[PDB]
């Protein structure tokens, strides 16, 4: 017998400055919504549009593919909830895709112990950018961080790797086992999550 | 020497873009945060009228002479408003240290970036027409308005636009660097 609570768009994100997704949540303290509609318009247009894809980002989400995504242009968007009893509109949300970029974490983290005669031996860390980001045209620019730690240590060692996809770590405790992770950020936006750990044994003779 | 040239240009633009963000934030948290100044900002940049690419595809399709010229036009169009932003804030009795500080850096670096850009055009496209034609900014009356809310909203539009445009210059420069030097195999 109750119409819906006020819904809220609580997150928007873009993994690569070419598409983006937004998520909303229902207002508790109203009746069950049986439908939602996300509508938006862009800055300097008067056309009103509907969410182009309600499927791709799953539950309570709107996904904007390449043909609906552009940079340096604000989206003004609103979601409404409806059931048989009536309806309720969310607050307008202003979104500039440029500032909601958070990449997925980097891929293929590999680690190796390199022991050469002539110089100090070292740890050699290698990884790859996330799929889905265009670094090669210069459209996207990525920075990386590595962290590593042996189990039970209080603090992580952090090393900024810049734009490289490999790094050399010189000083480690022989015999100790390390967890290593890598994350990345764009030039403007948020750090990704850390990758899964790869584990490395530092041999005793190091 | 293109490679060192583009490297300097991109170092600058990335710095300026980052400063622009930090500045717009620091203004926003301190002055505007609680209020709807974000809504007054809808299509109000002096450079809106320019045809700038808005996604990667549009960027790739642009020819590189026109693209370089674009970047140059945007930079030229900012020399006036950045001058007044600095003069106005510096002329306050109690000027917020953070903001003014960034503003002065952006102003100075922006000159230098335009010098590197103009020099790039000279190497890459030596037979170009020496002809300025960039949009004109004329928002000084509003920055000087005695109505405080109107004044703040002028400043907000301006920093919002500076942030957009410097991010844009930076991205475009990155794009051209990969295209010109790396055949888009950066
Ligand atoms: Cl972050
Ligand atoms: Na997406
Ligand atoms: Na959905
Ligand atoms: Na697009």
């Amino acid at each position: 017998m109750l119409p819906p609570g006020k819904p809220e768009i609580f997150k928007c994100r873009s993994p690569n400055k070419e598409t983006f997704t937004c998520w909303w949540r229902p207002g508790t303290d109203g009746g069950l919504p049986t439908n939602y509609s996300l509508t938006y318009h862009r800055e300097g247009e008067t056309l009103m549009h509907e969410c182009p894809d309600y499927i791709t980002g799953g539950p309570n989400s709107c996904h904007f593919g390449k043909q609906y995504t552009s940079m340096w242009r604000t989206y003004i968007m609103m979601v409404n909830a409806t059931n048989q009893m009536g309806s309720s509109f969310s607050d307008e949300l202003y979104v500039d895709v440029t500032y909601i970029v958070q990449p997925d974490p980097p891929l293929e983290l590999a680690v190796e112990v390199k022991q050469p005669e002539d110089r100090k031996p070292y740890l050699w860390i290698k990884w790859s950018p996330p799929t889905l980001i265009d670094l090669k045209t210069g459209w996207f620019t990525l920075l990386y961080e590595i962290r590593l730690k042996p189990e039970k240590a209080a603090e992580w060692e952090i090393h900024f790797a810049g734009q490289q996809t490999e790094f050399k770590i010189l000083s480690l405790h022989p015999g100790q086992k390390y967890l290593v992770q890598v994350r990345c950020k764009p030039d403007a936006g948020y750090w990704s999550a850390w990758s899964p750990a790869t584990f490395i044994q530092i041999p005793s003779d190091f | 020497m293109l490679r060192d040239l583009f490297d300097r240009a991109v170092v600058l633009s990335h710095y300026i873009a980052n400063l622009s963000s930090e500045m717009f934030s620091e203004f926003d948290k301190r002055y505007t945060h609680g209020r709807g100044f974000i809504t007054k900002a809808i299509n109000s940049c002096h450079t809106s009228s320019l045809a700038t690419p808005e996604d990667k595809e549009q960027a790739q399709q642009m020819n590189q002479k026109d693209f370089l010229s674009l970047i140059v036009s945007i930079l030229r169009s900012w020399n006036e408003p950045l001058y007044h932003l600095v003069t106005e804030v510096r002329g306050m009795q109690e000027a917020p240290e953070a903001i003014l500080s960034k503003a002065v850096e952006i102003e100075e670096q922006t000159k230098r970036l335009l010098e590197r850009m103009e020099l790039i055009v000279s190497q890459v496209h030596p037979e170009t027409k020496e002809n300025e034609i960039y949009p004109v900014w004329s928002g000084l009356p509003s920055l000087q308005m005695a109505d405080e809310e109107s004044r703040l909203s002028a400043y907000y539009n301006l920093l919002h636009c500076l942030r957009r445009d410097s991010h844009k210059i930076d991205n475009y420069l990155k794009l051209l660097k990969c295209r010109i030097i790396h055949n888009n195999n950066c």
